[PDB]
């Protein structure tokens, strides 16, 4: 229990560092499985068409240095840990319409003998919502969240989407709009500084509609 | 006429469809210009994609005028 947790957790940080990538050899590339949970929205305003939302961003990732022996440590196979303590692929979202960046909290991981990792944590998001001006009335806009690591490129850590749409089995519905679409899209994107290797990016949208 | 897109990963030049006569490359900044510099598309067009205030865009009709910023034409 309590007594073998808080040994195994010495244990896999007496050496570790959250600096480098976890895999055993540098040309690995991390795969981290990314999942958008919408939670609630929050605020709209309609004169910026700018949508606050509550969400959890759900990543999943291996890593290579923490694995260990359920036998070792009584039978333990899972334990949780600070986010700050290991190496996190810095997955943001950048097309936060108030900031540069949304508020996020770091909260702690599921580690597994494995070293599977498993964090979500939450997040308010502030994205700029478009106008779908197809049809009358036009009570419905696009709202979209573009999410991708700050620093590594494609070549180092590869973003999967964990599905197709985003998970709303824990989204609180509203009394006045409803999402009537949600899809997630990803994308290799250029930049000017690097000719070979693009950026990846997940971009969530959801279309959302005043209800009569 | 044969264009650069930045449809495929790498990078690759592809014989532009039927109508379309130009290559473009457009540019502009997002949250990380300042360390990794403009966005770049790079495509076929009919015609001059429209520019917005944060777009740079230049067309051309020659093969693969349309390159990476940090490589040659041609
Ligand atoms: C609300 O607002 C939202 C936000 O604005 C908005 O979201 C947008 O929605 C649209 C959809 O409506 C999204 O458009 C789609 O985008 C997809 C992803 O685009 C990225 O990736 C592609 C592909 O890249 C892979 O493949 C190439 C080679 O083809 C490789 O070179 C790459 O390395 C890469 O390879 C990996 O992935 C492959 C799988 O695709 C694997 O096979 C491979 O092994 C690798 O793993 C790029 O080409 C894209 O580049 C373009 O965009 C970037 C920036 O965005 C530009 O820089 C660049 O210049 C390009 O313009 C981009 O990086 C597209 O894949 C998807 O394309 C399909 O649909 C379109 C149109 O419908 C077709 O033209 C296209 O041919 C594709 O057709 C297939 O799929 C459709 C189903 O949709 C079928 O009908 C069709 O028959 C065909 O099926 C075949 O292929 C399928 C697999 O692709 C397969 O399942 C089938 O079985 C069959 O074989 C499409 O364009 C867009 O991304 C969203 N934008 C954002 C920002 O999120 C939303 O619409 C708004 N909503 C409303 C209601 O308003």
């Amino acid at each position: 229990k309590s007594e073998h947790e808080t040994r195994l957790e010495a244990k896999l940080f007496e050496d570790y560092s959250s600096v480098v990538r976890p895999v055993e050899d540098h040309r690995e590339i991390v795969q981290v499985t990314v999942g958008l949970q919408l939670i609630q929205l929050i605020n709209v305003d309609e004169v910026n068409q700018i949508v606050t939302t509550n969400v959890r961003l759900k990543q999943q990732w291996v890593d290579y240095n923490l694995k260990w022996n359920p036998d070792d440590y009584g039978g333990v196979k899972k334990i949780h840990i600070p986010s700050e303590k290991i190496w996190r692929p810095d997955v943001v979202l950048y097309n936060n319409a108030d900031g540069d960046f949304a508020i996020v909290k770091f909260t702690k991981v599921l580690l597994d003998y494995t070293g599977h990792i498993t964090w979500t944590p939450p997040a308010i998001f502030k994205s700029y919502c478009e106008i779908i001006v197809t049809h009358f009335p036009f009570d419905e806009q696009n709202c979209s969240m573009k999410l991708g690591t700050r620093t590594y490129d494609g070549s180092a850590v590869a973003i999967n989407p964990e599905s197709d749409q985003p998970d709303l089995s824990n989204f609180m519905e509203s009394g006045e709009w409803v999402i009537k679409e949600a899809r997630g899209w990803k994308h290799w994107v250029f930049y000017s500084c690097c000719p070979t290797t693009p950026y990846l990016d997940i971009t969530y949208h959801f279309v959302m509609q005043r209800l009569p | 006429i044969v264009c650069h897109t930045t449809a495929t990963s790498p990078i690759s030049a592809v014989t532009c469809p039927p109508g379309e006569n130009l290559c473009y490359r457009k540019m502009w900044c997002d949250v990380f210009c300042s360390s990794r510099g403009k966005v770049v598309e790079l495509g076929c067009a009919a015609t001059c994609p429209s520019k917005k205030p944060y777009e740079e865009v230049t067309c051309c009709s020659t093969d693969k005028c349309n390159p990476h910023p940090k490589q040659r034409p041609g």
